[PDB]
């Protein structure tokens, strides 16, 4: 995306480092952040034998989808609703990461301006 | 070269047309450029200065080399073709039938009765064939590989067996 | 476990049977290619059963 | 891939057989109507190969391409893969265009 | 036209060979002589090949000469490869032996040798 | 066969250079030994280092597959020049030009791949976030050693 | 550039023999003289190529392979919340109520 | 493939020649010499042999092709290569 | 071992008192019966070897070599009885006597407890082998081959005699069971460096080691078929068997004295494999393939690991059956065209379809296609050699590539392509020839079902 | 046994081979092999489809059965 | 055999092969249209891609620079 | 004429592939690995009288045994470091220093 052109051809200082993100404190500019809430418990995911890369903050929708898939056999076209709930939760989880990237980008810009405003 | 000047020109013409066909693909397009290529050969058809004609051939061969198709069309059974030698594994020499077990030969009583007439014809003709090649060859042995015909009724052309009884091109 | 393990192995064993009747002299060479084709078509059916159990 | 790639080879084998072991696409052409069923299989197989939506090839190729260009990945590799995807449609057109379309270019005894 | 540049694994085409076109009775005579030698050998082979009573192998002196020539001289690269490979392997094993002494080589599950 | 018909030592005089050519079924003008460097070639003829693929396909060879005639001298490296092995037939592109182009393509590709590794493509997305201290226990962590906590926050 | 009359005559003579040799390759009616000697077909095939093989394999696995430790190893069944265990009758609790985000 | 016959080959050889503008179909016979009786040159004969290679889908090497100087000789050549005896 | 020695000796009266036309039938039938009883040597225990008497003992190293030896005798008789058809009757009975006496020396060689008794029989095998090559070889060069065979062996054997005798003076016994308990370490010194060379160089020449191998291609090109079968199948393995025994008393000096010989073997196997690509003689090609295969055995013995000895034992058995089969296959071609040139007779799959199957199977084992015991032996040596030094995988990998190249080259050159027009005496394969090939391949493939019985004492 | 089509029927008129004759006739040339190629532009071999026309083979019938299906589908709901 | 070859002419076609080819070409197109009518998201896009330039600083917790 | 042999080879060609797919240890997997190489060699060189077919068949073996160098390397490494060829034990031990074994597998796949 454009974000790559900016980093590799423009100013790499005010572009987030994908490997080292985040770099500011979690609560810098956020009064009273809440923690993410996890529905499914560790045992439930252990029992359902979810792949570890699937044991994220959307696992309860995946476990709901997997159970319906097993009960609907052989109607492999059932469960379209459960599948979507899982996809949508994973979509919101993705937008959150985009927000974190943008927040890091804007903080890196503020830090830059706060210097030139300070340099003089 | 053992080829004459005519042979070199005609070989180039055929080869040039075949590579042109590979470039053109479409028949109407090939017909058009096949006529232009013929016209170039017709322009110099009547050149009499053989040094000049040899130059024209030399320059045409450099033109062909530059403009040849890197992957020209080859007939499937021609050398380098996709079917070349594909059936050689099925060609069994006729002498293999001599080692057939009697029970195998008894399945084709008629074929093996005819086969013995050929082996008889071959044995009785061999001496005349050898003699003919002796009386026709000059001292020092032959100078070319051309073989003579039979010069007499009842005679067979010398060295015919492996020509006549060679395997069929589709032997199975 | 019984059906799954048993039908997964007949699939492999079924395909070797035409090889046995060949390399051991016990079949009818009249239409061996049809026989070998039939074994594949039947081995496909058997293999599908363990696949359905895995999918389910 | 095992489906449409195997079909494509059987489709070429059908043409090669009908044209007495000719394998060069330059001596084919004009087979769209002469070989109706081979033509249909050769067009279905080519659209699957090139990722026509909802054919067998679309359910892997497109998932693979979108996962490649949204991944943390070598940028040159990502570009070569995409240009190659375009090439897949080109030589796919060569087979259809030269084997099926146009006028016959094969020998006279049909 | 860029001119052909022959190599060991890419000979010059005959149609591009200047020697292929310039011809003098010496070359034509030389070609006739070769065709004479070939035709004499061909006849000698054909008289035995076509003989109805011959069952066996027509021994070829040229094939006998070839095998004899190339199976005659033997000398099985002297110490250079052996010395080279010696230094590669000795250095590797000395390097590895030292680590095992110091416990710096990982052999946690190595119990097959 | 007989000794006089078998290969012998390097042919010194022009008369020995004539008995060799006769022995090998060659014109005395065409016959040439290998250089007398004591490599063991003896008087075997040095023949042009051309592949058998380069011979005429349409001629009626005594051995069609080898493209050889009975009695003609065999090249020293003939087993290396059979049609299944080394080919020397003329190429439509000059050898040196081919080597440049193939090397140029590969060298360009390896360089551009290194460039592509130094400036990777990626999406404008923060790190994926996992629950339970980045799944410390599931990933095989020691159940005894309470890990450094990882806390993720809503955004 | 064509055949010399001597070449034509040889080609003609070889051709006569060849076409006669090719004619003699044909089989007479009695040759080869051989020495004296869909449901149903598919049902025997199933019997001999599926049922008998699976009888032998099931016998082999049940009374030999599965009687040794760890010869057949299953991935244990997945247990989802709300399921019931056949062996013990235990009931797995459900997952706590979701945010019900949609 | 369909088998070839001596008259089948002859008919297709004369068919190609009749479709050649430089020949007069009424004067064309199996025994008509291309250079003597039909007044063609050796550049034409090259093209006739190529049209025969295209007709029957196989190649006639230049050494043999140069010697085929009437329709009957082409028929004899083709019949020999494909084991036609009819 | 008397139950094997005595019946083997009885084969001599049987041949000599047999009716004039029953020499091949009687010797073949009863030598096969002896091979049958040889399976009783498989009474092997986990801890203790099978020790019959003060003179003879049998462990899991010697047992498969004994069974291979007694199996090879009937096979040698079948392979020889055609080219000896015109031989004088009394000269037939003398040829069979040389083979029987070779078996006698071999079975006692592999079971002698003491190393001097092993040495005497190890050397006695020369006399019959020399006589077979020189008396019943075919060409002029069989006399030179006998001399190179004799003097290459003795130039190494005589120092070994001195070394063995010196060991008995210092240790007090050469009994192998006794040496297992009285073995003392060998310290650095020039006296020990030459004791190590004396103990090992006789066995190196037999393997043969690369550099000291040039006698072997001579012997093979000149020996009669039976000579080539025993020479390749068993006599080469005398050197390997002796090494696996005598290295017991050479530690730890083997740690550094092995370096020159591992480099010769590792590089020598690549060189000899590449030579096979340019051989014109089918027998010489198969000869040079043995040098390449036995290079692996030398390396395996010298690195002294449980996996390497297991691989070494399997190769010696696997190679023995494969190399003997290849020689028989080439000989069957030779008996028709009377030439060993590989390029002379081509496209033989067209004319001898079933013999092309044997050619294919022999080639597939020769290149070590899994799960043949040819590969089980090769793989174990590669596994252990990797742990010796990781770089060896490069040489090992290259050799496998080249090994497949000339194995299939030989198959393609002789069996495929177009047949040779003027060779018209290729008769249908005889029942004797077909049975001869099957009696090689069938045991070789059967052993993949129970490979433990050929893995040796460290299994 | 095989009967060949009458040779007089092959003509370059009305085919691209005729355009070639006009294109050559400008330069003073002639194609003497034109009629040997004519059969390729006549009869069932004339009027071959375009690439798009080839890809859209069966679309007419496929689209119709599609309308009859979504029509059937949207009717099985209106009742429900 | 039962399809007699023709010289320089369009080949003989059976009615079975023409219909089967046409039937399976319609099955393909029917399938594509039927799948596109229900699964257009698989081709165009499952979810709306957000525009990160519209997110307020209050959403992303960017404190004012004066601070 | 050898159609019966051809179907026997296609069947062996398939069996060795199914041994490869279901193999649960590296040695059993190697049996199928080399098995398809031989069956490929015997089926490419089907028309064995043709020199080009013999050359192509041997070319397939040559390039495939260059890859098999990497296969043996992975086998040698896994036995030395993890004491196993079984896939279960390889994944349970999950070695971190897996560059050498995987380069071997990558070369084999190449
Ligand atoms: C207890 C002790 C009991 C004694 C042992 C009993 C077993 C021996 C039985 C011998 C009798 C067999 C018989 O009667 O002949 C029938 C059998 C079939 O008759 P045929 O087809 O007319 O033979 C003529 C040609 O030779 C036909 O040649 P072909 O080419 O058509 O087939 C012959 C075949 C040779 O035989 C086979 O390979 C059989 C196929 C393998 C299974 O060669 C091949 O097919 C080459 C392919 C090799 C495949 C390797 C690929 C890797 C697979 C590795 C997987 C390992 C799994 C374990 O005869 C043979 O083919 C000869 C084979 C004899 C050796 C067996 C080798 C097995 C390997
Ligand atoms: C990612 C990692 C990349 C690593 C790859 C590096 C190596 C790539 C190159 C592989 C070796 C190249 C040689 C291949 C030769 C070959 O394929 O044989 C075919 C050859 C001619 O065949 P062809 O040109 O296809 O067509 C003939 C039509 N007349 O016919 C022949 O001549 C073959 C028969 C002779 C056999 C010669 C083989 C000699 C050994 C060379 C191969 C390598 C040996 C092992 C060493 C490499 C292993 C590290
Ligand atoms: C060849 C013949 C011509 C050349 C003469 C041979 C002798 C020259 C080579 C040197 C041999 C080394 C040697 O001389 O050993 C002497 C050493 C004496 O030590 P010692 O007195 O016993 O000390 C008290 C311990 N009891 O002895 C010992 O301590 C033990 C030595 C064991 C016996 C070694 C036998 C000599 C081996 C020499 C050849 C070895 C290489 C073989 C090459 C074969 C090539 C095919
Ligand atoms: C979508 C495709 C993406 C991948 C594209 C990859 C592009 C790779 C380009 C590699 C080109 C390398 O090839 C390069 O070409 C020129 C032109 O012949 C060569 O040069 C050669 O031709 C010219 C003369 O005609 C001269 O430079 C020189 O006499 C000669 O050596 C270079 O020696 C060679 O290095
Ligand atoms: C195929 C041929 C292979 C040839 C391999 C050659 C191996 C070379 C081995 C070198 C070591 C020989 O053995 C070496 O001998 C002397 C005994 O005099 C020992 O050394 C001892 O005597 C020497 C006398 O010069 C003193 O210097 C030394 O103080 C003393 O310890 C060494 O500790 C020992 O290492
Ligand atoms: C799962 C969904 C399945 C959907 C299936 C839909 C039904 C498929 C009907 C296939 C009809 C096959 O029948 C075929 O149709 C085509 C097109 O009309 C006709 O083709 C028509 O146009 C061509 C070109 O002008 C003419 O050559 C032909 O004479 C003419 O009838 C064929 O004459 C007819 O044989």
């Amino acid at each position: 995306g454009a974000h790559l052109a900016r980093r590799y051809l423009g100013d790499a200082s005010v572009e987030p480092d994908p490997l080292r993100m985040p770099t500011f404190p979690p609560d810098y500019g956020f009064p009273e952040r809440k923690e993410r809430e996890m529905v499914a418990t560790q045992q439930e995911m252990n029992d359902a034998q979810l792949v570890l890369q699937q044991r994220d903050y959307c696992a309860h929708y995946l476990i709901r989808f997997l159970k319906c898939k097993r009960d609907s056999f052989p109607n492999f076209l059932a469960c379209k609703h459960e599948r979507h709930d899982w996809d949508y939760c994973e979509h919101l989880d993705y937008v959150k990461r985009m927000k974190e990237f943008e927040r890091e980008r804007r903080l890196l810009q503020r830090k830059k301006r706060r210097e030139q405003r300070e340099a003089d | 070269a053992y080829l004459t000047h005519q042979q070199k020109v005609l070989r180039l013409y055929k080869r040039a047309l075949r590579h042109l066909e590979s470039w053109c693909i479409h028949r109407d397009k090939y017909r058009y450029f096949a006529c232009l290529l013929r016209a170039r050969f017709d322009e110099h058809k009547n050149e009499k200065d053989m040094v000049k004609a040899t130059q024209l051939l030399r320059e045409a061969e450099e033109e062909f080399w530059h403009g040849q198709h890197p992957q020209p069309y080859i007939f499937p059974e021609s050398p380098g073709g996709t079917s070349y030698e594909r059936y050689e594994c099925y060609k069994v020499p006729e002498w293999c039938l001599d080692d057939w077990h009697p029970s195998e030969k008894a399945m084709y009583p008629d074929y093996f009765a005819k086969r013995e007439q050929w082996k008889k014809l071959r044995r009785e003709s061999w001496e005349r064939e050898v003699k003919q090649l002796q009386e026709e060859t000059p001292v020092g042995g032959p100078r070319t590989e051309a073989l003579p015909p039979a010069r007499k009724q009842g005679d067979l052309p010398p060295l015919w067996w492996h020509i006549v009884t060679r395997p069929r091109e589709r032997p199975m | 476990m019984n059906m799954f393990s048993s039908l997964s192995l007949v699939t492999l064993l079924l395909l070797t049977m035409p090889i046995m009747m060949m390399s051991f002299n016990t079949y009818k060479p009249s239409n061996y290619p049809l026989y070998v084709k039939t074994a594949i078509s039947y081995a496909f059916i058997t293999s599908m059963i363990p696949t359905m159990m895995f999918i389910h | 891939h095992a489906f449409f790639k195997a079909m494509l080879f059987m489709c070429s084998g059908s043409i090669i057989h009908s044209l007495n072991d000719e394998q060069d696409i330059r001596k084919m052409g004009g087979l769209f109507k002469a070989m109706p069923f081979t033509t249909t299989a050769l067009i279905v197989g080519s659209l699957a190969l090139t990722g026509m939506p909802f054919l067998t090839g679309f359910y892997s190729k497109d998932l693979i391409i979108e996962a490649a260009n949204t991944s943390y990945t070598n940028a040159w590799a990502l570009l070569m893969t995409l240009i190659a995807t375009s090439f897949t449609a080109i030589y796919s057109t060569r087979i259809i265009f030269f084997a099926l379309l146009g006028q016959p270019r094969f020998p006279t005894l049909v | 036209f860029p001119k052909y540049e022959a190599s060991r694994l890419s000979s010059l085409p005959t149609t591009l060979d200047p020697a292929e076109y310039d011809i003098s009775s010496e070359t034509r005579k030389a070609q006739a002589e070769r065709l004479a030698i070939r035709s004499r050998l061909k006849r000698e082979y054909q008289l035995q090949y076509y003989d109805p009573s011959r069952r066996g192998v027509i021994e070829d002196p040229a094939l006998v000469r070839w095998t004899y020539a190339r199976s005659a001289n033997i000398y099985p690269f002297g110490i250079g490869p052996l010395v080279f490979w010696y230094y590669v392997f000795k250095t590797d094993r000395d390097r590895k032996e030292k680590l095992i002494q110091e416990g710096k080589l990982d052999r946690t599950f190595n119990i097959s040798y | 066969i007989t000794k006089d018909m078998l290969p012998g030592p390097y042919p010194k005089t022009p008369e020995e250079r004539a008995a060799a050519a006769k022995k090998y079924n060659m014109r005395v003008e065409d016959y040439e030994p290998y250089p007398d460097d004591g490599t063991g070639y003896g008087d075997y003829p040095k023949l042009p280092d051309r592949s058998q693929q380069e011979r005429d396909p349409w001629y009626d060879w005594d051995h069609p597959d080898l493209r050889l005639n009975w009695g003609e001298p065999m090249h020293w490296d003939l087993d290396m020049y059979i049609r299944n092995r080394v080919d020397t037939s003329p190429t439509p592109v000059n050898w040196n030009l081919m080597c440049k182009h193939l090397f140029g393509f590969v060298a360009f590709m390896l360089f551009m791949f290194w460039v592509g590794e130094t400036y990777p493509a990626y999406q404008p997305v923060g790190p994926k976030q996992y629950p339970y201290n980045n799944l410390y226990l599931e990933r095989g962590g020691d159940p005894n050693k309470e890990p450094e906590p990882v806390v993720h926050y809503e955004i | 550039s064509g055949y010399t009359p001597e070449e034509k005559l040889r080609l003609q003579q070889l051709r006569e023999l060849r076409r006669r040799w090719l004619k003699d390759q044909e089989l007479s009616p009695r040759e080869p003289v051989l020495p004296p000697q869909k449901t149903y077909r598919h049902s025997i095939f199933a019997f001999t190529h599926v049922l008998i093989p699976v009888w032998i394999i099931h016998y082999y696995l049940k009374y030999h392979v599965t009687t040794k430790p760890y010869t057949i190893v299953e991935k244990k069944p997945r247990i989802f919340p709300g399921d019931t265990i056949l062996e013990t009758g235990e009931v797995i609790p459900p997952m706590k109520e979701f945010p019900d985000q949609h | 493939a369909p088998p070839l016959t001596l008259e089948g080959i002859k008919d297709r050889v004369l068919y190609v020649l009749k479709l050649y503008d430089k020949i007069d179909p009424e004067k064309l016979s199996v025994n008509s010499h291309f250079m003597k009786d039909l007044g063609l040159d050796s550049l034409d004969q090259v093209e006739i042999i190529m049209a025969m290679e295209d007709e029957f889908g196989f190649e006639i090497p230049d050494i043999d092709a140069e010697k085929l100087m009437c329709p009957q000789e082409i028929v004899d050549y083709i019949a020999d290569k494909k084991d036609v005896y009819e | 071992m008397l139950k094997y020695i005595i019946p083997t000796i009885m084969l001599m009266p049987l041949t000599w008192l047999s009716k004039n036309n029953m020499i091949w039938v009687n010797s073949t039938a009863h030598s096969l019966l002896i091979s049958f009883t040889s399976l009783l040597l498989m009474n092997q225990f986990g801890d203790n070897s099978l020790n019959f008497s003060l003179l003879f003992f049998s462990d899991s190293l010697s047992t498969p070599l004994l069974i291979l030896t007694m199996w090879l005798l009937p096979l040698m008789l079948m392979a020889s009885q055609h080219h000896l058809s015109k031989e004088n009757l009394t000269r037939k009975k003398l040829f069979i006597t040389m083979l029987i006496s070779l078996q006698l020396f071999l079975i006692m060689t592999f079971t002698a407890m003491e190393l001097i008794l092993f040495y005497i029989l190890f050397e006695a095998t020369l006399v019959p082998t020399l006589i077979i090559i020189t008396r019943w070889g075919n060409q002029t060069e069989r006399l030179n081959a006998g001399l190179y065979f004799l003097f290459y062996t003795l130039a190494g054997s005589l120092p070994l005699l001195v070394a063995l005798i010196y060991i008995q003076n210092t240790v007090g016994s050469l009994n192998f069971l006794m040496l297992q308990y009285w073995v003392q370490p060998v310290h650095n010194s020039w006296s020990n460096v030459f004791m190590w060379l004396a103990c090992m160089m006789a066995f190196m020449v037999k393997m043969p080691l690369y550099g000291l191998h040039l006698w072997l291609p001579k012997a093979h090109v000149e020996a009669p078929i039976a000579g080539s079968m025993v020479l390749a199948a068993v006599l080469l393995k005398l050197g390997g068997y002796g090494m696996l025994r005598i290295t017991l008393i050479l530690n730890p000096m083997t740690d550094f004295m092995a370096y020159p010989f591992i480099m010769l073997s590792l590089w020598g196997m690549i060189m000899t494999s590449s030579i096979c690509l340019r051989q014109t003689d089918l027998k010489s090609l198969i000869a040079y393939s043995s040098v390449s295969h036995m290079a692996l055995v030398i390396v395996a013995i010298l690195i002294q690991t449980p996996w390497s000895y297991m691989g070494a034992t399997a190769l010696m058995i696997a190679h023995g059956l494969t190399s003997s089969m290849l020689f028989c296959l080439a000989n069957s071609n030779y008996e028709r065209i009377h030439s060993r040139t590989m390029i002379l007779a081509r496209g033989l799959q067209t004319l001898l379809p079933l013999m092309a199957t044997w050619w294919l199977l022999a080639s597939l084992t020769n290149l070590a296609l899994p799960p043949t015991i040819n590969l089980i032996g090769e793989l174990f040596v590669v596994m252990s050699t990797f742990s010796w030094s990781n770089i060896t995988i490069i040489l090992m990998g290259v050799n496998m590539v080249i090994t497949a190249l000339y194995s299939l080259y030989m198959l393609i050159m002789t069996q495929r392509g177009k047949y040779t027009y003027h060779i018209n005496n290729i008769s249908p394969s005889f029942t004797r020839e077909n049975a001869l090939m099957s009696l090689h391949i069938l045991p070789l493939l059967l052993l993949t079902l129970n490979p433990k019985i050929i893995l040796g004492p460290l299994y | 046994k095989m009967e060949l089509p009458d040779y007089k029927q092959w003509k370059i008129e009305g085919t691209p081979l005729e355009t070639v004759q006009e294109k050559l006739a400008a330069r003073g040339l002639r194609d003497p092999w034109g009629r040997n190629e004519a059969w390729r532009y006549m009869g069932g071999f004339a009027n071959n489809v375009s690439f798009v026309g080839a890809l859209l083979k069966g679309f007419k019938w496929g689209f119709a059965a599609f309308v009859v299906a979504i029509g059937a589908e949207y009717y099985l709901e209106s009742q429900k | 055999a039962h399809i007699e070859p023709r010289y320089r002419q369009f080949p003989q076609l059976t009615r079975s092969q023409v219909i089967q080819a046409e039937f399976f070409s319609a099955t393909m197109w029917f399938w594509i249209l039927w799948r596109f009518w229900h699964d257009s998201d698989a081709v165009l896009g499952h979810f709306p891609y957000p525009d990160p330039s519209q997110w307020t600083d209050e959403e992303l917790g960017i404190p004012p620079d004066d601070e | 004429p050898n159609i019966n042999k051809f179907f026997k080879y296609l069947l062996l060609f398939l069996i060795t592939m199914l041994i490869l797919v279901t193999a649960n240890n590296l040695f059993q997997l190697f049996i199928g690995w080399e098995g398809v190489g031989i069956m490929s060699f015997l089926l490419i060189g089907w028309w064995y009288g043709r020199a080009d077919a013999n050359t192509a068949a041997l070319q397939a073996i040559l390039y495939n045994r260059i890859g098999d160098i990497g296969f043996i390397l992975a086998m040698a490494w896994f036995l030395t470091n993890l004491n196993t060829w079984d896939l279960q034990q390889i994944f349970m031990l999950n070695p971190s220093d897996s560059n050498m074994p995987l380069i071997g597998l990558a070369l084999a796949a190449t």
